[PDB]
């Protein structure tokens, strides 16, 4: 059976029996100053092409809306801002397709340089909408602001098959082609400003590469629709 | 009391608008009105006391021939009959005597005979919008506000030419019935100038006398 | 608190806008007015209070002393020429008083930098 | 005394006894689609400087608030709406200075053009924010596509002794200085583009001229706020 949400002026539509995966148990909710209805409509980023060299993607939560519409709009004009999110990643991929892919979404995930001494810069971290790509490959130290983008590391020193342990989403192309990620809002300070920190990254690393016999669609698409939750920002009127 | 000055009371008089003549030997011998009220000066101006109104329409029609010279030996025409018809606005407009809007099932026309009672038909409130506006403060041209169309009216011989030219004239007879009227406005002061817009040369005020003191 | 000190005959309007912290200051008369503000007309009233709001990062306390922060402005603006009839003084003063008015409160005791 | 109004984040003083003039006896009110309540702020436009040789102003409403603030961006975002006003005009005089002004609202003020074959152009039909001037003299027929602005005739036209049958407030510098007119929406039909019609003028006229001593200021500023109300415009979503 097929759901349609509609949201907005937008709509999509997911599979009834669809499983979703709520962050750490914690439904998006308003801070127990001025929220906003109007950004509440999904926002279908651009798709990208599941390949066999696929390494993976990554966007930072703030940063990738922050070219759409009033939450971009919002964005500029209130100084501080909070807001939940709800992450749809669905594949349209037949069943002469095989792979698996990780969809996890890290808080605070903080990403090393390529130069051990320096730090990465902006449009390294970030593109938007635009998505970032893991290499399967080690960057080189010569580079001086470029993200340590290994996969195996994540880009965080750590192992990548223990990215389970942040809320997380399986999607193997036999079973399944879609994922639901609910998240909180989690930060250290109530509010904060959505230019200079971004609170969540979305990662999806394909743990077994994308396979297919020759004729069938040599790529995959991957669509990431976020939809924010709760958001609300500072006042700018008097007492 | 004030009876006679209500708005009904007002406005629901008959005036002659249009006056026109049409001959039955020139393929072009047909009539042609485009409903409006700024035909006539005095008319336009007791409409314009009003910025928004709504009525019917009753349309009356004085109908005359006259024989036009000929070189016949004996000329005996029978009684003419007469073709009145109402284009909607948007129908089919005619351009010569014979033509196909003529004869359109959807533009309702009037058969009348020479020697009875005057025909007459009426048009209800056909706009749109909730209300005619004589004033427009926009544009669509400035000032035209095209919602305010009424339609056209044609007439032509229905008779065919005989053995001598017949020349007819037609006096179209106006009466808006069941008036409403909305948002007062000052009575026009300088003299019309144009039937399209509301130009005007600056005039005084009011008639002039010699000083302040009697 | 802003205090007109002019003559009782003269009047005028002032435009008082607040600028929230990240957004820059009014350029124009026009700007201020379509931000936050007060049209303050002197010919009425001599006083005007405006209670500026706490406004940040969800700290609930910030540091007194700060660092290149979004800071957030209030300015004035000539809404009207001051009006004056004969034998008046046109050039007048204002005077501006400062407080705490919601619930104020300091943390972590120091020392005072103007003590040399 | 003095009531101060506040509306959204813009709040202005006016004498707790000033006398309100009602349109035609009926308040704005809600068509009975989409609303829109930021726009409930006032607007105040520039003041102009009422002088001796002064012959009066005017401002046609919709395009006067064309460019401020959410109400200008509504009027480019929807193709339709409607809406009421409130209107505030104030004078900064001292008890030394006299005159009388005639504070009137037109609905549909259509206007004549100099040229009697032609029309006025937009730029001399309105001038937005900036205030459209009368003047004393006849302007010549030489000129193609100006307003005939002859204050008697008020470019309509008619006498200008006759504009009191529309809403109005006199402001006598002697008794008063603030005039408040409250303009219901007025149209032959229930909605209308914004950028193309002008549903209200507002003129102001003075029939007794400035006058005073020397040594007094030699100018009145006039003051005008305007307050939308109750406006709404089209929907934008489907069915």
């Amino acid at each position: 059976r097929v759901r349609s949400i509609t949201l907005g002026n937008s709509t999509i539509t997911t599979q009834e029996c669809a499983n979703v995966v709520v962050g750490y148990g914690v439904w998006p909710e308003y801070l127990k100053t001025q929220p906003d209805v109007a950004t509440c409509r999904f926002y279908t980023l651009e798709s990208v092409q599941w390949m066999k060299n696929s390494a993976g993607w990554w966007w930072k939560l703030p940063d990738a809306l922050s070219q759409m519409g009033l939450f971009g709009q919002n964005m500029q004009y209130h100084y501080l801002g909070r807001t939940g999110y709800t992450i749809h990643v669905q594949c349209n991929a037949s069943k002469f397709h095989q792979g698996c892919l990780l969809v996890v979404c890290v808080p605070e995930a903080e990403m090393g340089c390529s130069n051990l001494n320096n730090t990465p810069e902006f449009a390294e971290l970030s593109g938007g909408d635009t998505a970032r790509m893991f290499t399967d490959t080690q960057i080189g130290e010569t580079n001086s602001k470029k993200v340590q983008t290994a996969v195996w590391n994540a880009g965080m020193g750590v192992g990548v098959g223990n990215l389970t342990i942040y809320p997380h989403q399986w999607i193997n192309l036999r079973t399944n082609n879609s994922a639901t990620i609910v998240m909180p809002y989690i930060n250290s300070v109530p509010m904060d400003n959505m230019f200079r920190h971004n609170n969540l990254t979305l990662m999806i690393i394909p743990f077994v590469p994308l396979n297919y016999s020759e004729g069938s669609s040599p790529y995959v698409p991957i669509t990431v629709t976020i939809a924010p939750m709760c958001a609300e920002y500072n006042g700018l009127r008097l007492a | 009391s004030r009876s006679e000055s209500s708005i009904e009371n007002f406005l629901c008089r008959a005036a002659c608008v249009y006056y026109a003549t049409y001959t039955n030997n020139s393929e072009k011998g047909y009539a042609e009105w485009v409903i409006n009220t700024r035909q006539v000066a005095q008319l336009r101006r007791k409409l314009e006391l009003f910025t928004y109104l709504r009525f019917d329409l009753e349309l009356t029609f004085v109908i005359t021939s006259a024989q036009q010279p000929s070189t016949a030996t004996s000329v005996d025409a029978p009684v003419q009959t007469h073709q009145i018809m109402y284009v909607p606005p948007g129908g089919p407009v005619p351009t010569k005597v014979t033509d196909y809007a003529w004869q359109t099932s959807t533009n309702p026309s009037v058969f009348w005979t020479e020697g009875n009672a005057p025909p007459r038909m009426s048009i209800p409130f056909i706009s749109i919008g909730n209300a005619y506006s004589c004033f427009y403060d926009g544009w669509t041209v400035y000032g035209i506000n095209t919602l305010n169309n009424m339609g056209t009216l044609y007439m032509r011989h229905v008779n065919e030419a005989g053995q001598g030219p017949i020349k007819s004239t037609v006096r179209i007879y106006f009466k808006p019935k069941h008036v409403k009227a909305w948002v007062p406005r000052p009575p026009r002061l300088c003299q019309y100038e144009k039937q399209k817009n509301v130009n005007f040369t600056p005039t005084g005020v009011t008639t002039t006398r010699v000083g302040i003191t009697t | 608190t802003f205090m007109f000190c002019g003559s009782a005959m003269a009047t005028g309007k002032f435009l008082l806008a607040y600028s929230p912290p990240g957004a820059g200051v009014p350029k124009n008369r026009k700007d201020a007015m379509l931000g936050t503000h007060v049209i303050w007309d002197v010919g009425l009233q001599s006083s005007c209070v405006l209670c500026v709001p706490w406004i940040s990062q969800t700290h609930y306390r910030y540091v007194v002393e700060d660092e290149y922060t979004a800071a957030g402005y209030i300015t004035c603006w000539y809404q009207t020429n001051i009006v004056v009839p004969a034998d008046v003084q046109s050039s007048c003063d204002i005077l501006c008083f400062v407080s705490a008015c919601n619930d104020f409160s300091v943390r972590m005791l120091k020392d005072t930098p103007f003590i040399r």
